[PDB]
């Protein structure tokens, strides 16, 4: 029978500058190992900004210049979940964060709000 | 280097098309010999349904020995349940039939804001009558008068003699079950010869283009 395809982000919240947060992305309907997965963020004014990605079938990671050294993407294939570890948060990191998987096209979740004082 | 724009898979063109087919004349687009467009993105807000049967959607990335068929059309909200294996009803029987052993994905979204109009949008049609049920993936675009009684019709409409296509009337004030939904069915065609353009499941480094 069927399996719903869904990505559900969580772990956002309010933190004062210099703090840390770990976002989670629970995937349904596909094994996260089998897809290129990525985080992007949606800032109030700005357009979509890709921040981190991890390879299909492998461990190579990529990061936006703006988050290098601060953010780490990782994947737990047993929990079918991807994570974004965000350290030393700056107030212009404030945005809604989405996880996404490349399935012919990018398919993304619902978003989780992150606000840095 | 980088692929020609002619080599990008047209998934965006499927989901973003301005007009969709009537369900009786459902449209099939073959996706083949291409690689992913990393600019094309949808999220949970885009779709009300995204279910796959017997397959991970990551198979949409594997076109070296497979083509993808994207079948698309508009139906009512309360008919979307019929776009699934093992269903019966007006749509499954007479318009678009999935096989019991279907392998692939079904995507749908509410299109009230595009496909309904004040006073009704009547441009989307369905087949209401047919002598037999469709076989899986069969398509019928004939327009012969349907004989509902024992008296032959001889090509004229009357009681028990009906033109077989009928219009949805989509009004924006309809309840959600009577609002229009756009539907995309993704299925797979196994190939005997390798594609001229395609890409492996394991990343080759294309992710770097998101950070450029
Ligand atoms: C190809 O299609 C893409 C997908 O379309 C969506 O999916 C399809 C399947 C159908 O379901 C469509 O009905 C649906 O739109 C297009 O991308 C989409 O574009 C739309 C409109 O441009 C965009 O919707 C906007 O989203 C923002 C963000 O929403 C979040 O954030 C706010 C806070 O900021 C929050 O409150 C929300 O709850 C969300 O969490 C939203 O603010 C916008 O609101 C505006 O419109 C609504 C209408 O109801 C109105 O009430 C508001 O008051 C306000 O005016 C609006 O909802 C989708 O997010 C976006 N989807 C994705 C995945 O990107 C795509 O459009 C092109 O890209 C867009 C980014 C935009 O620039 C378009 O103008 C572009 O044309 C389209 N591509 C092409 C080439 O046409």
């Amino acid at each position: 029978s069927s399996s719903q395809v869904q990505l559900v982000e969580s772990g956002g919240g309010l933190v004062q500058a210099g703090g840390s947060l770990r976002l989670s992305c629970a995937a349904s309907g596909f094994p996260v190992w089998q897809g290129e997965m990525a985080w992007y963020r949606q800032a109030p004014g700005k357009e979509r900004e890709w921040v981190a990605a991890i390879s299909s079938m492998g461990y190579k990671t990529y990061y936006a210049d703006s988050v290098k050294g601060r953010f780490t993407i990782s994947r737990d294939n047993a929990k079918n979940t991807v994570y974004l570890q965000m350290n030393s948060l700056k107030p212009e990191d404030t945005a809604v964060y989405y996880c996404a998987v490349m399935v012919g096209f990018w398919y993304a979740g619902q978003g989780t709000q992150v606000t840095v004082s | 280097g980088s692929p020609n724009i002619t080599n990008l898979c047209p998934f965006g063109e499927v989901f973003n098309a301005t007009r969709f087919a009537s369900v009786y004349a459902w449209n099939r687009k073959r996706i083949s010999n291409c690689v992913a467009d990393y600019s094309v993105l949808y999220n949970s807000a885009s779709f009300s349904t995204f279910k796959c049967y017997g397959v991970s959607p990551t198979k949409l990335n594997d076109l070296c020995f497979t083509n993808v068929y994207a079948d698309s059309f508009v139906i009512r909200g309360d008919e979307v349940r019929q776009i699934a294996p093992g269903q019966t009803g007006k749509i499954a029987d007479y318009n678009y039939k999935l096989p019991d052993d279907f392998t692939g994905c079904v995507i749908a979204w509410n299109s009230n804001n595009l496909d309904s109009k004040v006073g009704g949008n009547y441009n989307y049609l369905y087949r209401l009558f047919r002598k037999s049920n469709l076989k899986p993936f069969e398509r019928d675009i004939s327009t012969e008068i349907y004989q509902a009684g024992s008296t032959p019709c001889n090509g004229v409409e009357g009681f028990n003699c009906y033109f077989p296509l009928q219009s949805y009337g989509f009004q924006p004030t309809n309840g959600v079950g009577y609002q229009p939904y756009r539907v995309v069915v993704l299925s797979f065609e196994l190939l005997h010869a390798p594609a001229t353009v395609c890409g492996p499941k394991k990343s080759t480094g294309t992710l770097e283009v998101l950070f450029q």
